């Protein structure tokens, strides 16, 4: 005879879609947390969940998708209220730099000028400035138009806004909580011990990079592969490394920038002369250090690739530069680097030229693009590599030797990275059970 | 423990986690931001969930309780277990996955037994 | 009989039934934002910083606070927890002057509820002051 | 001694206007799908009220405007950041185009020569320009907000549903015959609308509902003549519509950054565009109109259809945007009888006003190639000018109108749980 | 004396309101309904203008949300529906080691929530937990008849 | 052996900060329908409020730090900016001028003081510009190097004109407290606007206060009951602004006598332009009268507790404003829907031990001292007189020797806050917190 008994504040969950928000630092005009607002406790709580087995999925993950809404479209908020630059597509009449400028700059850097308007419709003023090749177009000779002219709106970035990554922290609002795999050596896509819960993420910098991940977190004791399915090349293998890789990259010569007025009270920004002589830009990267990463790297691949096998990597297939370099970000000025001289071996300080550009289509989308607004000076940035992006090649011939090459660069899979580790849950405390009780 | 530390305990040990485990349902210039927006869009929607959650205490009885008794018997098809089966040697979250498939037919049967239990004391007070 | 299944039913009969519109309410709220939230992804619509998504959520504001506002007034006659509940307010001829049997057979609570429209607030305030006598008693 | 009783769940509601909100199906780049982007229930329910009487009125029912209000607004946002036309407002040098044309078409079509900031040229319907002092301007050129629809975004209707927030409900009227007002009793509860497609048309109602077994005729007031009237066929007629000649698009620089697309030369002959409508089909479908319009005017009274009234082309001709090209069809020959394989020849123009607006237009930029439509006459929009015999026209421009062609068997309500009532029992 | 009149009163003298000022405050939504009614469809300007009405908004939330935290306390300790309860928790003189008669008059609620400000967080756990332990002791007496 | 009980609806309170709604008497709006004031800030106050003194309870009040203020300061731009958003806007006209002297039947006060201005505006066809005209006053018109000009903004920012529609005019408004909270006010005669405050009341709402914008002399607020007091965040300093309040009134009647036209100009589809058309009849200058004696009188008694902090041995002087913009040196009201920078070092001259103020006219207004931004004021029709209260002074001390034995005073001030401050400095924002806790003998 036993009876229903109802019961309140049961500790049980299921697999839910929340929504998230953020929290900061408090200590950190910079577009990823003008309004975070929330300060994380100093000393972020975590609850240990002793005999608990939870499931989880990183290919899965709806925070992943969060991440990504929540960047894109901070990053159009930022823009939106800054100057467009339509009056700059115009006729452009352009030669090549000569003035003491190396053999890698030869054709590269260019002296452009343009008639525009001044800040009255009635009048118009001669203007200058220089330009890098890769957003100047040709027209049929020394006529050029902006690379986007006929294909987006070109909006210039706003000066002191910052692009710096600031580490977030997403918080589960109540009612919803985060749990979180410390289980070591785990791939992201099965069971896992060791769980905790918490209510707020460990900080995540929104580093924006392609080929090669930037400032993330290290792998424990042994390097991570971790892919949803192995097998099938069409998707994209993540690879954590347990120890950093130290690269130095820098922008060598020294600029400077005009201001020019047009409109009622709007600025352009643009690229002066060089002072001292013109160098390309370029990445350094321990070459000890890159040479053993890869062959712990491969150790791992040996699990599902064979001892006997031989594994190669390779540089990428054509594209797009956001596709066939490294890119990535300091100080807000955007560097394309070439990585065919670290992905070059076969199993069984090395110095990478960049390029640099100003009109960028971010995010894979044609219709809006950035101008970068130049910085003076001498740029110089020291990062940690943490991880790497690859893909394989076909592997149905001569199935004893396979290559990887650097690839992907799906944004989402810079979120995947950090995020695997987290899983939202929802709470539901009420239940019932039986047992010995009546009115 | 703390909140949620009982997950790992049986279903009679972790009863006396409920009230923590209640206490974490409900936890000057603003402008049209996106992070702005994403947070009282969730301070909403936390308060939603949980007013669902007490007004269907308050339609069974039990409002302001923990821990209630209703006079639903247990029905053997829902599940034939021992009480030494449910209370001991079994968590919270294995019992809920066990009889998920029932949950609305529980519920349907609290809320017809209270209104019977309303209009039987509506009757009372008609005495006289 | 489903959701306003009773609707057509007398007062009496539908008296019975009274938990499935009182679950209604949250249960729809909850499960319309459940819909959207996990919904092939538009959200970004809402993010526009727009005002269709302000719009989108002072309709869920108010909802929340109708539902309050009834909550708190059976609160404060004292008929929290209770989904019928006796007050120790008389009926006044004045409001209506029919007597139980004729009402509460061969009419439906639709038709009771514009006979007696126009005595709402009157009711009210009597029974907030029945609740304060009580209050002092005790 | 009888008491005061408060129930909490008490089945009642009261008129109430609220914002509903949209929701589509999986398969909806259209201008639609933003707005509408929550799902449909997979398996909509309704629930029949047994013994309920309610009152439903269609000529005042605030789902109506609600349609109107969001359809107005969806089309300004999508038209808000295109390119705006006011460059070509320069005076235009044209043509005839009378090359491998048939004489119906003969100055219909103008070859245009211009300058911009370079000399360009472009093909333009007649109705689009204004012959000024060769010199043609375009015909709102210096009074209205012209802009250029983007070509991306397409204005093919989708069924749309408007669904209940929370705490409200829709009562539909599901009586045979209704006639749009007063009491109704065969009412049941619905989560939804069913799918509507946001349909824009004059004169000839197109791919509605159609009635169940009788052609049923409603209005705010039958004999008001300043009224109008529905008429809601149990029947379609289908009509084929055509924009013979194949055409091509180029696209020319009108400033920085900003690019107008202009209709080419046309391959092949050309030849006037038009719709197809059977003609013993029209014949029967009239004849079931006017047995209908009977009962309002006497037995053995003689009814007359004419074929139309002065007034703007958007009201005078029937109207329609088949492709997303706008189409104006002359109708007199479905209204030219009285009662006691028809073509239909059409215009068509690129710069539209739409909804009735004045000082702003759209521009729909030409469609390659060669347009087939096929679509239903579902109903019609009449007007009524000695007893003997009453003569009706067709009417449109409200799209009040249009909309409440669909919605008429819908009501929103709000729930209100809370009530008391008498009883013999005190605390 | 009207709403928080007894603020300069004594604890004893103050206590004798606590209806006064609970009816003021758990009316609050009810009457922020009913000033709706007396400007109907005003609000339609102000949805007009976002930045007012995220404020405003951002306002009324938190409303909601003061009204139903205290609701739940109460609850949780076993005193809903009331405003004055007794609780089985035990006062320690650490609390506050003074004497009835001398915590009761000759001072203000305004002083004495600063004096014992620091133990609110201690008190109400152990509010918690004493009313936990009641309902499972009412379900041992139903379950032995 | 006591036992802990629990209470709710405990009169106790916290200091805060939180967001005040806005409402109005409610008849205001159905009078005026395009009022900012009133289509916003709708909700009405009970036609019947009430204040409960609080006896025997004694706060502390800050006006320098009250948050209030700051929540009027914002409300006031937000609203602002909300309502030119939609409004046409003048980018079009940022275009060289070509202008002349207006000189006829000028006299000679004015002679310069207006131009003519003509320009070529291109709205047909892109093509065919035609040359337009209209009149400007001097202080928006900057000369280009002999007859070229420019409107002052085009190198700073676009301007925005404002709709013909939409009535800035001051109405009363109150801020009101949400439910949970409670606005205290200070009652106590003569109070310094700060520090502890003996008669506490607690109110719902506060008293309306009308959003009058002006520098250098309050317009239009409360008087001070029975003394004239003076108080500053602090005293002894001279980076600081000393709020005046006066017991009693001065009227001033200010005009422009001019009777204006306008011009249409067609810009755009739907895009208009409110010229100043030409004038009608003869020039003479804008310009406000205060009573000589009052003024005198006035002075007299502000100067009598200004020595209460300074000394009965010392000399107290009256000057005129120091250089800076208009906003600053000037006195800057707006009357009848026209902006007035008004000369009031005919005021600000006395030593202590009928006064015609000539005013300028400008249209193109850069407010709330933000840059960027800019209005453009559509020209009035007709004549336009105001008669307003002067209800408080704005004074600043100026710097001097170590023993000066004088102190001077000046028509300072400028930022917007203050002049709030001068009528929310009497109320305070705290929270209710009803539950709590206390010893006692009983048990469940
Ligand atoms: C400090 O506080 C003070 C307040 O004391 C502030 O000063 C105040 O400032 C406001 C704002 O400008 C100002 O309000 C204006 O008042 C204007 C006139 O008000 C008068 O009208 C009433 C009633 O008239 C009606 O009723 C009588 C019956 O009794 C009829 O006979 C009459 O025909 C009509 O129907 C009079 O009672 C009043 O009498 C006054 O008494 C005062 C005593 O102290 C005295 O001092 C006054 O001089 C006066 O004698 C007035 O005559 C009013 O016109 C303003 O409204 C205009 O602008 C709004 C903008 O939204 C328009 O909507 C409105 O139509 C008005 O515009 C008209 O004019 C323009 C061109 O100028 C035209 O384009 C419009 O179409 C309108 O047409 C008018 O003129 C036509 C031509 O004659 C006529 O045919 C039309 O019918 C129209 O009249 C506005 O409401 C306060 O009056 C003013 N108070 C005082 C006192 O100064 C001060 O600013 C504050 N501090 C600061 C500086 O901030
Ligand atoms: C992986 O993680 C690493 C480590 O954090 C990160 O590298 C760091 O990147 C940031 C951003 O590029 C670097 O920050 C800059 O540091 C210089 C340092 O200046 C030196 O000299 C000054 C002399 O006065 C000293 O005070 C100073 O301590 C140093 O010795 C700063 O000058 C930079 O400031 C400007 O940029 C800021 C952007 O946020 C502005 O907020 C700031 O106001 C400055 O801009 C304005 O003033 C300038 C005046 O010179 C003017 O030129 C500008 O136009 C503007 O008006 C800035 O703080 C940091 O040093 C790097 N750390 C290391 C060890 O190299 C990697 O970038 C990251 N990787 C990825 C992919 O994210
Ligand atoms: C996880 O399981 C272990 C048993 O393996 C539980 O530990 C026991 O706790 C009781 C408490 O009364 C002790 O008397 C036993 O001696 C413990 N067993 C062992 C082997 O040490 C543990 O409590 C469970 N975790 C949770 C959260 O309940
Ligand atoms: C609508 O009215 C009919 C009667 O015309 C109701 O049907 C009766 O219901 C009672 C139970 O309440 C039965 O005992 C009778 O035998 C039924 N009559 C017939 C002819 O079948 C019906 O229930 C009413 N609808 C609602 C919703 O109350
Ligand atoms: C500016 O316009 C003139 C027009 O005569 C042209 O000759 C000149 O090359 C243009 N200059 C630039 C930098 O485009
Ligand atoms: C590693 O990944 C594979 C493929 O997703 C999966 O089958 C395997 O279970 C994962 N390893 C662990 C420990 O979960
Ligand atoms: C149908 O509508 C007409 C409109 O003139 C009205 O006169 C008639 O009474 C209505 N019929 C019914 C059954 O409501
Ligand atoms: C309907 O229209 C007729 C005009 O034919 C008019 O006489 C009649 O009064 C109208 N009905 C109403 C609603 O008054
Ligand atoms: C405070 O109020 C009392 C009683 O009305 C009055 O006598 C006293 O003068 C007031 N004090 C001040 C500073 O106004
Ligand atoms: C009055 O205000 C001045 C302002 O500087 C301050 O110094 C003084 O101490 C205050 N006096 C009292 C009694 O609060």
């Amino acid at each position: 005879n036993l009876w229903v008994t109802v019961y309140y504040g049961v500790p049980v969950w299921k697999d839910a879609e929340t929504t998230l928000f953020c929290a900061s630092d408090a200590k950190a005009h910079n577009v990823w947390a003008t309004h975070c607002c929330v300060p994380t406790d100093p000393n972020p709580q975590e609850i240990h969940l002793e005999n608990v087995t939870e499931e989880f999925n990183m290919w899965k993950n709806n925070m992943v998708e969060q991440m990504h809404t929540d960047i894109i479209s901070l990053w159009d908020q930022s823009l939106k209220p800054c100057v467009k630059l339509t009056p700059l597509c115009v006729t452009l009449q352009c030669t090549n730099v000569t003035n003491n400028i190396t053999d890698d700059m030869r054709g590269e850097l260019k002296n452009c000028s343009f008639n525009m308007t001044t800040e009255l419709r009635d009048k118009k003023q001669k203007v200058y400035s220089l330009f890098y090749r890769l957003d100047v177009v040709q027209i049929n000779n020394k006529e050029y138009r902006l690379i986007n002219c006929n294909t987006s709106a070109i909006t210039q970035a706003c000066p002191k806004v910052s692009f710096e990554p600031i580490p977030i922290h997403y918080c589960a609002p109540a009612g919803f909580a985060i749990l979180k795999c410390k289980d070591k050596k785990f791939n992201g896509t099965g069971p896992c011990t060791n769980v905790s819960t918490v209510q707020c993420t460990h900080g995540i910098k929104p580093v924006v990079s392609t080929q090669l991940l930037l400032n993330g977190s290290l792998a424990e004791e042994e390097v991570i592969i971790r892919s949803e399915n192995i097998t099938n090349n069409a998707k994209n293998i993540l690879v954590q490394l347990n120890e950093s890789v130290q690269i130095n990259c820098t922008r060598p010569n020294n600029n400077t920038r005009k201001s020019i007025r047009i409109g009622p009270g709007q600025w352009f920004y643009a690229t002066g002369d060089i002072i001292g002589d013109i160098r390309q830009a370029h990445c350094n990267v321990s070459k000890a250090t890159w040479n053993e990463t890869l062959g712990k790297v491969v150790k791992q691949l040996r699990k599902h690739f064979g001892n006997n096998t031989i594994i190669r990597f390779a540089n990428s297939s054509g594209g797009d530069l956001e596709v066939t370099t490294h890119s990535f970000n300091c100080g807000g000025e955007f560097f394309y680097c070439n990585t065919s001289g670290l992905f070059n071996s076969t199993w069984i300080s090395i110095t990478l030229p960049c390029r640099i550009k100003q009109i960028i289509n971010m995010w894979q989308r044609i219709g809006q693009a950035m101008y970068a607004p130049p910085i003076q000076g001498v740029i110089r940035c020291v990062s940690n590599i943490t991880g790497l992006i690859l893909t394989r090649d076909g592997g149905s011939t001569n199935s004893t030797t396979e290559t990887f090459r650097p690839g992907g660069g799906d944004m989402r899979d810079n979120w995947r990275s950090e995020l695997y580790k987290y899983k939202v849950v929802k709470i539901e405390p009420l239940g019932v059970a039986p047992t010995r009780c009546k009115r | 423990l703390g909140f949620l530390g009982a997950a790992g305990s049986t279903m009679g040990a972790a009863s006396m986690t409920l009230t923590v485990q209640a206490r974490n349902l409900l936890s000057h210039l603003l402008k049209l931001t996106v992070w702005g927006i994403k947070q009282l869009q969730a301070r909403v929607l936390a308060v939603e969930r949980y007013l669902r959650d007490q007004q269907l205490l308050g339609i069974w009885g039990c409002s302001g309780k923990l821990i209630c008794c209703t006079n639903v018997p247990w029905n053997s098809t829902w599940s034939n277990r021992n009480l030494s089966e449910i209370w001991d040697n079994m968590t919270w979250l294995q019992w809920d996955k066990e009889i998920s498939n029932y949950t609305q037919i529980i519920y349907g049967l609290l809320e017809e037994s209270q209104n019977q239990q309303e209009k039987n004391e509506q009757d009372l007070l008609a005495l006289d």
